[PDB]
């Protein structure tokens, strides 16, 4: 693209006309040139640090050294955006000067001095100088962005290139986690990018003040010195409000972050909460957090109703100070219209820099902080500079104190080696040091297999799963060969995981997705090492982490056959010593040092063996549903009328300003300008407050409705709709309709209403401007239409690109040692350079579409400058300066009307998402009985009779149960189990009225269970699900939040199950804070909670579900506790997954394929009778 | 900047996977 078209961005016009017909994929906005690559700018930045580190005798990359490196690498493009910025501003100054000339040669009637003695000629050299203000400004806007975006590119790389060299010690990685370094990439790097977006402004704005002082002084005098003083002495109090805002905004963010964790506990555990009638309790727990978040957002709203106010009010008071002082104090050269209507444009220019100068110096401070943060990061610990270890002294402390010394390990090729020892014997540490991740104080680790290192498979003890498909987490960027994959899937039993998944092999696994079971997470990680065909496999306790027992057998039987056939050496540390003297050339270490090394028989001969023997639609419906529904007329009409009346005062302040300059009735000129500008200032306050106030009153009554109509939803909705869908619209859309909409609402409602106002001023000054504006408005309409359609697409394509980049900066940090273990640095390196260049190429075209709008809209506005000038002069020879000082603003109103309109449109779409949630409601609470007199004090008879109940979920073709009849009498503790995919889970949940028994009758305790309120039913019948999680809170509160029974009862209930020793000897006791997920009590504690809920509710019935995978001793203890629970209750209808605990029953119903297969009234005849014994064996 | 999409951004926000 040449200089004729690069300055107007003509190449966008073929990109925005296609973006209207089709949408924009990444294949549409695809190519990214050589100069704007992440790699190229990274090569430039390496050259900068190399040439510095050649030049600098003083070594390290301190904050001084980074800024010298950035300057030497990016100076030649920053000077071209500050030179163009100084010229765009200085040519901008000519615009006020021309207004002065036009009005002087209007009214009361060498050749070049007379050439600029005109008003026809002076408009043309005004018009053909604004085309240079408005093209140089954009050229320097874009060069700043293009250079700024490049720093995003070559700092995210140069951050990531140290993530490839960071040491995973308990010092370094223990201090800074992935959350610290992710907000370096996310939060910090953006505010260093944004410093180079604003880097010319701190150079240019001091020129603007100096010339702004000088030209205003030449136009009006020493009174201009008094006037421009009042702005520059209200710029630091613009800073104080902008400081106190960001102080309060951090508070609001760190407060609603704690809310979102509470909301995550409610949405993730809505299943167990709804069954235990505990949705209302957690609802009122998040609402009080919303009360405290609302008083924090109120302080945000107070300190942002001043920022708008200070921006508008401070210049107007400054202008009135200038003129009234130039009238009251001394009027020598009074306000002739050439002077006054020209120095309004000089202030209307210097409105903008001085109150944006506060927020530049803000973003210079943040840049100083950011290179402090980045240099303190970028001086972290480097890593370093078959396996045979000779001396083997190696530490995690970077000076002294080896955690493993005297390590003389020998592992020649063609091998299979187990490593066993005590929990804490330097065993996991030996493998990571062997891989080359710990500092060899003495010795060496040598190598020659199939200086010079080797790619080695690795399984971490804490398993790591990248956010991808489970197949893709298994394949791990390796060529898919479905025969190797098939063997892996069966061996680790990935078939039940795929079937239980919503998607199977396509399921989003790991983090940010399905938070799988810890054994299931371990099975995924274990399989990747086997699949990868790496030349050596190091497994760090897969068998000690192996949850599935037969698969643990099968793992070893697959790992033997895989190691022997591949002849891939395998070092498998574990302290499960089942295979340990058989055929492993074992290497046992103790207390950090190797204790014995040799063959297995040698360890039989060393007497430690005995120890082993032991898409184009605007949304006016959502905007109407936002304002008129939530806010109410009592402040919707006040906001809509104060906007118009503030915006009729701004023409009335200007219309009377014109009609005084003609006279240049003097104290009446003063007493209406003071009494218009003061009420103009007053209306500024009461529109800036009323906008932000309406935002708070709509944010509250949206979120309160959203919570209290999603805690009124069936659980079938929670299984049908994903919990990421509800939580995203919950969390992110509430942030937009609180923190982002009302400021945009006030800014758009100020700008576009002023835009019509400015085009009203022009059309009455030249009252045949209607002919002039009708063709030009149409072009303004079309650029509006093709910009919204375009820059919505590139907006979400910006935002949905940033998230896979920062998720890569999480997944690199957490599973770091895997990537360095496979010697796999350069293949997660290149995934960054695709992720980086997918973000910059969707941010460059976002800004190039932004600049295309501004170049095109300003040229529309510059046509308004020449036409308003030309038609008004030819009228006024037959209020012209005031009309002409508005035409300059119109070029910079049409921009921001369109810019806010697109942004408001994008933000408005976050209200339609919330109203789509507010139309999803079911699962009524009605009791069609005598609702307090027909139920007695407690239904706890235990007589749960089923009469042909036909129940289902799919509601269309698929029932689960049919024709079922079962009448467990009071005390008939009838543990009913049937076919494993048929109906068992459905049976337990449906009993709590949570599934559609489409016929029949299911009576419980003499009352129909379909004709009771859900709150009454669910409270009065306890349960215990398969393997639930814990709500974070106080221990009595977690056990029973709305208890009101007794504290002694809570102790008796907690002791009666288990863990009373750990409950009493906890550091908290009865108010012990559950540490965010139940990582310190038990799985038994859920049964304890169920026992406490059962006893406190004073019921007899209980429906109890299965148990997933735990200590069977604890499960027999649970079964004995269930017997103890029986020896209080004596009635329980308890399903079970493994039938061997269910063989101690009092009646048994066996269900096959989704029907009743057997109903054995004793449980011992079941062993005699063939169908039931076949399920028993 | 009469319109406010200004350079005072809170950069960090968390959004889970769509659908
Ligand atoms: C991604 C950032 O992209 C930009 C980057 C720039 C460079 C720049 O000085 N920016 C800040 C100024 C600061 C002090 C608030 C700004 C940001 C948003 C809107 C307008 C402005 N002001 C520009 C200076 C004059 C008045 C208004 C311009 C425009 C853009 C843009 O594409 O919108
Ligand atoms: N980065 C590190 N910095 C300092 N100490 C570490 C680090 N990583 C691990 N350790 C310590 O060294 C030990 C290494 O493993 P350990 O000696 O426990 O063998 P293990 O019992 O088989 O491993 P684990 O107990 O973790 O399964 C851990 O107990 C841990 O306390």
């Amino acid at each position: 693209v040449n200089l004729l078209s690069k300055g107007t961005y003509w190449w966008m016009n073929a990109f925005i006309k296609t973006a209207h017909k089709k949408p924009i994929d990444l294949r549409a906005i695809a190519k990214l040139p050589i100069a704007m690559r992440a790699l190229t700018n990274y090569q430039r930045l390496c050259v900068a640090f190399d040439a510095q580190a050649r030049k600098d005798t003083q070594s390290p990359q301190g904050a001084r050294a980074i800024w010298r490196a950035l300057c030497h690498a990016f100076g030649r493009r920053l000077i071209l955006s500050s030179t163009f910025r100084i010229l765009a501003d200085l040519l901008g100054f000519a615009g006020p000067l021309c207004i002065f000339g036009i009005v002087d040669h209007l009214g009361k009637e060498v050749s070049s001095q007379e050439f600029l003695g005109n008003a026809y000629v002076l408009a043309v050299l005004l018009f053909l100088a604004l085309l240079l203000q408005r093209t140089f400004l954009q050229a320097s806007y874009y060069v700043a962005i293009e250079t700024g975006i490049n720093l995003r590119g070559a700092i995210q790389t140069k951050i990531y290139n140290k993530i490839m060299h960071m040491s995973t010690s308990n010092l370094s990685m223990g201090e800074m986690t992935a959350g610290q370094i992710c907000n370096l990439v996310a939060i910090d790097t953006n505010q260093l990018m944004w410093f180079f977006f604003l880097c010319p402004n701190l150079w240019t704005m001091p020129v603007q003040i100096i010339v702004g002082v000088i030209l205003l002084y030449y136009i009006l005098g020493v009174s201009a010195l008094i006037g421009a003083a009042v702005i520059i002495l209200l710029a630091p109090v613009q800073y104080f409000v902008a400081t106190k805002l960001s102080q309060a905004q951090r508070t609001t963010l760190e407060h609603s972050n704690e809310r979102l964790k509470q909301t995550n506990e409610m949405l993730r555990g809505m299943k167990l909460l709804k069954l235990y009638a505990w949705e209302s309790i957690f609802c009122s727990r998040v609402e009080v957090t919303r009360r405290k978040e609302m008083t924090s957002l109120r302080a945000f709203a107070v300190y942002t109703s001043i920022s708008i106010f200070m921006n508008t009010a401070i210049p107007i008071a400054a202008v009135l100070i200038t003129f009234v002082g130039h009238v009251s104090f001394f009027k020598e050269s009074d306000l002739s219209p050439s002077v006054a209507f020209a120095s309004l444009s000089l202030f209307h220019i210097l409105v903008t820099p001085l109150f944006l100068l506060s927020s530049v110096v803000r973003s210079t401070v943040k840049a100083l902080v950011s290179v402090q943060k980045l240099s303190e990061f970028l001086s972290s610990a480097e890593i370093r500079e078959c396996v045979q270890i000779i001396g083997g002294f190696f530490t995690w402390t970077p000076d002294g104190i080896p955690t493993l010394s005297n390590i003389t390990i020998r592992i020649p090729r063609g091998q299979l080696t187990m490593i066993v020892g005590q929990v804490g014997c330097g065993k996991s540490s030996l493998l990571l040091a062997t891989l080359g991740e710990m500092q060899k104080v003495s010795g060496a680790v040598f190598w020659n297999s199939n200086r010079s290192r080797g790619p080695v498979a690795y399984a971490s003890q804490k398993p790591w799963l990248l956010n991808a498909t489970v197949e893709e987490n298994i394949t791990f960027e390796s060529p898919f060969n479905k025969q190797r994959y098939k063997m892996v899937i069966e061996a680790c039993s990935l078939q039940p995981d795929i079937d239980i998944l919503p998607h199977g092999d396509q399921t989003q696994i790991g983090e940010r997705g399905i938070n799988l079971s810890g054994g299931q997470r371990q099975r995924i990680s274990v399989a990747r090492a086997l699949y990868q065909q790496t030349n050596v496999v190091f497994l760090d306790d897969p068998f000690s982490a192996l949850d599935v027992h037969l698969s643990d057998h099968l793992m070893q039987a697959g790992i033997l056959e895989l190691l022997r056939d591949d002849k891939r050496t395998v070092v498998l540390v574990t302290h499960k010593l089942q295979y340990l003297p058989h055929a492993d050339w074992i290497i046992a270490m103790k207390d950090g040092t190797i204790q014995r090394e040799g063959t297995l028989k040698d360890f039989q001969r060393s007497e430690c063996q005995l120890f082993e023997h032991w898409q184009r639609a605007k949304i006016p419906w959502r905007a109407c549903t936002k304002y008129l529904s939530s806010a109410g007329i009592l402040l919707l009409s006040l906001l809509v009328f104060s906007q118009l009346l503030k915006h009729m005062v701004l023409v009335a302040i200007d219309y009377w300003l014109a009609k005084w300059t003609d006279s240049a009735d003097q104290s009446v000129y003063a007493m209406v300008f003071t009494l218009l500008c003061s009420l103009g200032i007053v209306l500024c306050l009461v529109t800036s407050v009323t906008v932000e106030w309406t935002g708070l009153k709509v944010a509250k009554r949206l979120h309160r409705s959203l919570l209290n109509r999603i805690i009124l939803a069936p659980m079938r909705f929670f299984e049908t709709t994903p919990l990421g869908s509800i939580l995203n619209r919950f969390s992110s859309d509430c942030n937009t309709i609180d923190q982002h909409i009302p400021s945009t609402l006030e800014c758009l409602s100020r700008s576009t209403l002023l835009c019509v106002s400015a085009l009203t001023v022009i059309s009455y000054v030249t009252p045949v401007f209607l002919v002039a504006l009708l063709p030009l408005a149409v072009v303004c309409y079309f650029i509006q239409k093709y910009f919204r359609v375009a820059s919505r697409d590139l907006q979400q394509l910006d935002d949905t690109t940033q998230l896979p980049l920062v998720s890569h900066f999480a997944e690199t940090v957490e599973g770091l040692t895997t990537i360095r273990a496979f010697r796999y640095e350069a293949r997660f390196q290149q995934k960054l350079l695709e992720y980086t260049d997918s973000n910059n190429i969707a941010s460059l075209f976002l800004t190039a579409a932004n600049r295309w709008l501004e170049v095109c809209m300003e040229y529309i506005g510059a046509c308004v400058v020449l036409i308003a000038a030309a038609t008004s002069i030819s009228n006024s020879l037959h209020l012209v300066g005031l009309g002409l000082t508005y035409a300059l603003m119109v070029s910079n109103y049409l921009n921001w009307m369109v810019r806010n309109l697109a942004d408001m449109e994008i933000q408005l779409g976050a209200v339609k998402r919330i109203h789509a949630l507010l139309k999803t409601e079911a699962e009524s609470y009605e009791g069609l009985l005598a609702p307090s007199l027909i139920p007695k004090n407690w239904p706890d008879q235990g007589k749960i009779q089923i009469q042909n109940l036909s129940v289902r979920y799919d509601s269309s073709l698929k029932p689960v149960l049919k024709h079922v009849n079962t009448l467990i009498s009071p005390g008939q503790k009838i543990g009913i189990c049937g076919r494993t995919g048929s109906g068992k889970s459905s049976f337990s949940l449906a009993f709590f009225r949570m599934v559609d028994m489409f016929e029949g009758r299911i009576i419980i305790d003499g009352i129909d269970i379909a004709k009771l309120p859900l709150h009454t039913l669910r409270s009065r019948l306890s349960i215990i699900l398969q393997d639930p999680v814990l709500f974070s809170g106080t221990i009595r509160f977690n056990l029973d939040p709305e208890k009101k029974c007794s504290d002694s009862t809570l102790w008796e209930a907690l002791e009666i199950a288990q863990l009373k020793l750990v409950v009493k000897a906890l550091p908290g006791g009865l108010d012990a804070i559950i540490t965010e997920g139940g990582e310190n009590f038990s799985q038994g504690q859920r049964q304890l909670f169920c026992l406490a809920r059962a006893f406190v509710r004073k019921t007899s019935i209980f429906i109890m579900d299965e148990a997933t995978a735990s200590i069977d001793m604890a499960t027999e203890n649970i079964l004995q506790k269930v017997v103890m629970t029986a020896f209080a209750d004596r009635t329980v209808v308890t399903i079970a997954h493994r039938v061997h605990t269910i063989l101690s029953a009092d009646l048994v119903m066996v269900l096959k394929r989704g029907a009743i297969l057997e109903f054995d009234k004793p449980e011992t005849l079941l062993s005699q009778k063939d169908s039931v014994f076949a399920s028993f064996v | 900047m009469l319109s406010r999409k200004g350079i005072i951004p809170e950069e960090y926000v968390l959004t889970r996977l769509a659908e």
